């Protein structure tokens, strides 16, 4: 039977069968529901929606995210977006597959006990495991040795592994995600005179940033540009038809990835974590972890994100030392991808875990196993 | 003991694999006095502990079957094929429900028509055996119960398989009433052949796949019609071969033609001019004309009704496999390649073929991903990109030869409903080489499956046998070699490590053979380790241990055909052919090995339906003469056919049987009066009893008695004891009474 | 054995000494036993003989002093019937049967010795009367 493959975030769920070549249901995780009193009689009022349905209907609702910062903060909605998952948008009943679930490094261990005590006991799956992001973007990007760098909404974090081995003294956490990139984009974008206050119009500026912004590759030539000229300055359609016109702000929103100061933390950016990970290396390794940096998850999408990387290492690194990036293209999924190869495996079958040592160790087993 | 002075031992010798022994004094417990052929006299070492092969008495010598024989071992089975052949000529023989055929190079009168009357009806032990006999217990089976039967035929295809099947069709044709079966089918072999067969270091001209003929009859038994499958078909040897060896003989073929005018719009080259022809180094075979041959293919084609146009496009795609091959990356970044501008092959093959070339120069170059909402086009490495390019030539050449197949069917079919069907599978045996790789493992895999078939059918119907007589079948021993089965493909078996090993990143044949010690080095009897290697493993199979190399593994079971490239292929139009062959998703990613496994399930399942009946086919000489035996070569095709084992196998139970007349008749001369009785099973159970002392080395039958193995030797040398006993008090007491009237004369 | 048996011996020695010296070869000491009254196997005869070598056995000659002990020592029906039921159970045996394992197993005898012993003891179908072909050969 093949396992299915679910990796769980905030933002989207993305779920499918193991070895398919791409995932089967992907959609934004969100519960909603409704804050207005409904008028119409025989409306068919509903008692929350999910997923899809909770995007269309969107101005009519309450939109909540049940994962901060890969943590699971409401268990009920989180078990919604199970059931939806596996019932309503892959309609393949749990009891028949193994299931394959995906968590951040680093993360409290709580969130493991109580994701898998809801995966036996309220869906009774008959063998589940817990698998690391960044390990799983090295089996699909094809790689037993690379620094993983993997940002999503949410959990930024760094991962080194070195021949198939991790080194968990190295492991950085970060907590610059897409979702701050997008209420960063908010605030700033108040400056222009456009304010998008409920959680509907954060979708939207959600979309601006997904359809606009891009990484400068130097900042303040491009801060002297943008001044200087309009040739930088693109406009957006909002969904009522009305236009919107942003200038430089929009490489200045996924920028704070490189300078947190301006969100108001202190922890450096992506590229001085990522080489304090590799600093925290011993001395042996670190031309291999230089030769592959890995990217990873949607928030290193951004056009320009892998050149300002390679040149701002290049630059902190020793200049012989030859620096490469790797950005594949489909890497928004590659976190899946190398769930469904791991799932796959011959010999990850020996390696779930099952019901019965569930029943027999209860819900701690999930530390011993799978980390 | 049975050794004694006047004794025959079997000795072991390297010029021929054994030589013939008189023992000159009685053994008692570490020396042998043997007496020889090759000088009168020689001394033995016995061994820390052993005796030799004893050897069988001359009544038994040259029976029709060599389960008569009651020692079973390596130079009785030698010695009794060797003296049926050379000195009877008598080519076929027996051995359980086994047929032996040892094939003569010269030919026989033995297969003409009218013994094909004489065979028919006769029970299979009534006659002596004959290709025939097996026939007509397929044909009588058929009739007399609802089931369909089989004819399975094992060897190197140098033994002579096609020319038993080949004499089977006629022997079904000749009794059954016929039209056109057999005209057809042996017109159909040189296409099967050309397209099918391949030369390997062992054997010029060797089939690489199983082929079925389900000959068909009518509810009365009359021949409508054939129908061919195949099964088995080894697609690596099309991409990669090992040095001195061809892929199919259709490519050599094929260049061999260039020259001539229709042929050379395809721009062939001499046959060492493309990538996949010249890797084995090795392009003429000795003694053949291969332009020759491709004629006499074409001909072959023509009288199946393949129409010419089509013919011309089965060598156009071909050609198009060859032209393909040449193409050639060049790495841009080490995760990134592209094809040069204006590469002649490849613009080549898109004239061949059609396909415009900036589709293929972008394809070959990039894979594509797609969700449902969003697609990527992803660049591949060079490797990968050579990974696809030999993926796809091997998926063209097995739709191509399936399609041939299909065709060959569509004349072979005919209209009327088949009631039954007889089928006869021509396939190769067990296989071992200096060196082994891919091939060999995925042929010694299906010979297993088949072996274990063969070892429960003989099961069941000895059970049968014994419920018939009243013997307790508990008694019999079953021997079963699902636990080498179940190392070979079961779950973390050595083709599911392999496959595992495709798909996990920075594959390679040391880390998967690092898995496979892992995994079983002590875990499992039948895996071992070279000592002196860390390249290879051990799988002790049914006949033989084989050592196979890692080193071509994991590059020859890679499959992955990218499904843009398909679909651009099949987009052509300028030729009817190439769309074609792919008309009917999963199956692209599967890996050879697994296209393999499951083959070989479809063969297994066609066979289980039915009840087989077995040849095996063995060569005589490494050098087709006429008539010589060379007891080397035929010991190595006698293992290699699984022969010997089977002997082992039934040497362990009762092998040997005696009716109680005819046993009654031959010891008689050991009874006495006393002894004999009105009831003469009575009277040999009496006799037996006294005769061999312990009772677990033979049971009484309703109507047979039977025996381990030597007993009934024992017995023929105590008869020949006190025969000669008895002869030479009468001959002394004749030659004192004439001697002593001629002393009688001078006293006189 | 006594004079008078030594006297008898002795006189039938020197009708089978062809030489004149009163003396036999070894290969002739089995001929005087079976001369005697012995049935002596070639296994005894060479036995007593002392396994000679086919020269001496050919050529060496022996006195009837030396030969007697050896005639002493070889010295020193029921089984032949069985051994002819053997050969049969209407008591009749076949010629041809007869002749081959005379002529081919055991201490091979000449066709011609079974004829002479055989003339005359076979009916039309060839079959002869065992218990009177023994007590014949025995008389
Ligand atoms: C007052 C403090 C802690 C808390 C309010 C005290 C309470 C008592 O701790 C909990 O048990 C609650 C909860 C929690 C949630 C789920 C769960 O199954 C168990 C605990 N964990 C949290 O709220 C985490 C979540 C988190 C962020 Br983002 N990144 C992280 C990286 C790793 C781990 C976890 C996280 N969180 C926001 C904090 O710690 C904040 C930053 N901490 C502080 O400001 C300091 C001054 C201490
Ligand atoms: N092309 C893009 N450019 C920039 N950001 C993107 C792009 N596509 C998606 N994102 C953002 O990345 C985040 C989703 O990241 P992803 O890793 O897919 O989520 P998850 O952590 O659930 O896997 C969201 O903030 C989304 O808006
Ligand atoms: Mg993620």
């Amino acid at each position: 039977t093949t396992a299915l493959v679910c990796d769980n975030g905030s933002g989207l769920v993305k779920a499918g069968f193991a070895g398919d070549d791409a995932p089967r249901a992907v959609f934004p995780s969100i519960v909603g529901r409704p804050r207005h009193q409904g008028v119409m009689v025989g409306m068919g009022q509903k008692d929350s929606y999910v997923g899809d349905e909770a995007q269309s209907k969107r101005g009519i609702l309450t939109l909540k995210y049940p994962i901060e910062h890969g943590i699971i903060t409401n268990w009920d909605d989180m078990e919604k977006i199970w059931h939806h998952t596996f019932y309503n948008e892959l309609r393949v009943a749990p009891e028949e597959h193994p299931t394959l679930l995906t968590e951040a490094p680093l993360n409290p261990k709580a969130n493991r006990e109580k994701m898998t005590q809801i995966m036996f006991e309220t869906f009774n799956v008959p063998a589940m495991y817990v698998a690391i992001q960044a390990v799983l973007s090295l089996y699909a990007s094809g790689r037993t040795t690379g620094i993983v760098l993997d940002s999503g909404d949410g959990v930024t974090h760094n991962v080194p592994i070195y021949e198939g081995y991790a080194l968990p003294h190295a492991i950085m956490r970060l907590d610059l995600a897409g979702r701050d990139l997008t209420d960063y984009l908010m605030k700033i974008l108040t400056e222009r005179g456009y304010s998008f206050v409920t959680t509907a119009e954060r979708e939207i500026v959600r979309d601006i940033k997904e359809k606009l912004c891009y990484v400068a590759l130097d900042f303040e030539n491009e801060m002297a540009t943008a001044a200087s000229s309009s040739s930088l300055e693109k406009s957006y359609e909002l969904p009522d038809g009305q236009v919107i016109t942003i200038g430089n702000e929009r490489f200045r929103c996924p920028e704070t990835l490189f300078q947190p100061s301006f969100i108001g933390m202190e922890s450096a950016g992506i590229h001085e974590t990522t080489y304090n990970s590799i600093m925290k290396c011993d001395i042996d390794i670190r031309k291999d972890l230089y030769a592959n940096n890995v990217m990873s998850g949607g928030t290193t999408m951004y056009p320009g994100i892998a050149d300002r990387m390679q040149k701002e290492i290049t630059a902190l690194a020793p200049s012989t030392m030859k620096i490469k990036i790797i950005a594949p293209p489909e890497r928004k999924y590659s976190v899946w991808i190398g769930g469904s190869i791991l799932a796959s495996l011959s010999t990850f079958q020996q390696m779930w875990i099952t019901k019965q040592e569930y029943d027999e160790a209860g819900p701690s087993i999930v530390h011993r196993k799978c980390f | 003991e049975l050794y004694t002075k006047y004794a025959r031992v079997w000795i072991p010798d390297p010029e021929e694999v054994w030589k013939s022994a008189e023992l000159l004094k009685d053994y008692k417990p570490k020396v042998l006095q043997l007496r020889l052929e090759e000088g009168k006299d020689l001394e033995y070492c016995l061994d820390p502990k052993e005796l030799p092969p004893l050897r069988n008495p001359d009544i038994l010598v040259g029976e029709n079957d060599l389960t008569a024989l009651s020692y079973l071992h390596e130079p009785a089975v030698l010695h009794n094929l060797k003296v049926r052949f050379i000195d009877s000529k008598l080519i076929y023989t027996y051995c359980g429900i086994v047929l032996v055929a040892i094939n003569p190079y010269e030919q026989l009168p033995i297969y003409g028509e009218d013994i094909i009357n004489a065979y028919s009806g006769q029970n299979m032990g009534d006659m002596d055996p004959h290709i025939f006999a097996v026939a007509e217990e397929a044909y009588k089976q058929m009739a007399r119960d609802e089931r369909n039967q089989s004819i399975i035929v094992s060897g190197e295809s140098g033994a002579g398989k096609t020319v038993s099947a080949k004499y089977a069709m006629r022997y079904f044709a000749t009794v059954s009433g016929s039209a056109n079966v057999e005209e057809k089918v042996l017109a159909s072999n040189p296409i099967m052949e050309s397209i099918g067969n391949a030369k390997t270091t062992r054997n010029d001209n060797s089939s690489r796949f199983g082929k079925y003929i389900e000959i068909g009859f009518d509810k009365r038994y009359r021949i409508i019609g054939a129908n061919m499958r195949t099964y088995l078909l080894e697609k690596s040897r099309v991409v990669f071969q090992a040095e001195e060896e061809r892929n199919y003989h259709i490519f050599y073929q094929l260049c061999a033609s260039a020259a001539l005018p229709e042929f050379k719009t395809l721009r062939l080259g001499n046959a060492n001019y493309f990538h996949y022809t010249k890797q084995g180094g090795s392009p003429v075979i000795d003694g053949i004309d291969d332009a020759k041959e491709m004629v006499n293919t074409r001909q072959a084609c023509t009288l199946l009704g393949i129409s010419d146009s089509y013919q011309m496009g089965i060598f156009r795609i071909l050609a198009g496999i060859l032209h393909l091959g040449n193409v050639e990356f060049a790495s841009r970044d080490s995760d990134s390649c592209a094809i040069p501008p204006k590469h002649d092959p490849l613009t080549i093959f898109c004239d061949l073929m059609g396909v415009d070339y900036e589709e293929m120069a972008h394809w070959l170059c990039h894979r594509k991903l797609a969700t449902a909402t969003e697609t990527y086009i992803k660049p591949i490495s060079k490797l990968h990109a050579i990974n696809a390019r030999d993926a796809l030539a091997k998926h063209i050449y097995a739709n191509l030869f399936n399609w041939i197949v299909d065709h060959v069917n569509k004349a072979l079919h005919s209209t009327v409903k088949q009631h039954s069907f007889i089928g006869v599978l021509d396939i190769y045996g067990f296989e071992t080489f200096e060196i082994n790789s891919f091939e060999q493992f995925c042929i010694n895999y299906a010979n297993e499956k088949l072996q274990q078939q063969f070892n429960m059918h003989v099961f069941k119907l000895e059970q049968e046998e014994y419920m018939k007589e009243q013997i307790p079948w508990t008694l019999i021993d079953f021997y079963d070699n699902q636990p080498c089965i179940n190392l070979i493909e079961a779950k973390m078996g050595v083709l599911d490590l392999l496959d595992e090993e495709c798909k996990m990143p920075k594959g390679s044949d040391d880390t998967w053979a690092q898995k496979l010690y892992n995994t079983h080095l002590n875990k499992c009897a039948l895996f071992e380790k070279p000592r002196l290697s860390n390249k290879a493993f051990i799988i002790k199979h049914f006949a033989d241990k084989v050592e196979y190399q890692c080193e071509g593994f994991l590059e020859k079971n890679k499959d992955t055909v990218y499904e843009e490239q398909i679909k651009v292929l099949k987009s052509s139009k300028k030729f009817k052919l190439l769309p074609e062959l792919f008309q009917d998703s999963k199956e692209h990613k599967k890996t050879v090995g697994h296209q393999f496994r499951n083959s070989l399930h479809l063969l297994m399942e066609t066979l289980n339906a039915t009840t087989p009946h077995y040849v095996r086919c063995i060569k005589p000489n490494d050098f087709k003469f006429p008539f010589t035996f060379d007891e080397k070569r035929a010991v190595q095709q006698l293992r290699a056919c699984g022969v010997l084992e089977t002997i082992r196998i039934s040497a362990a139970g009762f092998p040997s049987r005696w009716t109680y007349q005819e046993f009654f008749s031959r010891y008689r001369v050991l009874m006495k009066q006393k002894d004999v009785l009105s009831d003469r099973k009575q009277t040999c159970k009496n006799v037996l009893e006294k005769l061999i002392l312990d009772k677990d080395k033979y049971q009484f039958g309703k109507t047979k008695i039977f025996f381990r193995a030597g007993q009934v030797a024992y017995l023929e040398k105590i008869r020949a004891d006190k025969l000669r006993a008895a002869c030479i008090r009468i001959q002394k007491t004749i030659r004192g009474w004439l001697m002593r009237k001629k002393y009688m004369r001078m006293r006189r | 054995f006594n004079k008078d048996q030594l006297e008898e011996f002795k006189e039938a020695f020197e009708l089978f000494d062809r030489v004149g010296d009163g003396k036999i070869l070894y290969s002739q000491c089995g001929d005087v036993m079976r001369a005697l009254g012995q049935n002596p196997t070639n296994a005894e005869v060479l036995k007593v003989l002392g396994n000679p070598k086919s020269d001496e056995l050919k050529s060496r000659r022996v006195d009837f002093e030396t030969f007697l002990p050896m005639l002493q020592a070889v010295a020193k029906y029921e089984d032949y019937l069985e051994g002819f039921r053997v050969f049969d159970g209407n008591g009749k045996v076949m010629g041809a049967e007869l002749r081959h394992v005379l002529t081919t197993l055991g201490e091979k005898m000449t066709e011609e010795e079974v004829e002479t012993v055989l003339a005359g003891h076979e009916d039309s179908n060839g079959c002869i009367n065992y218990e009177a072909f023994l007590k014949h050969i025995l008389s």
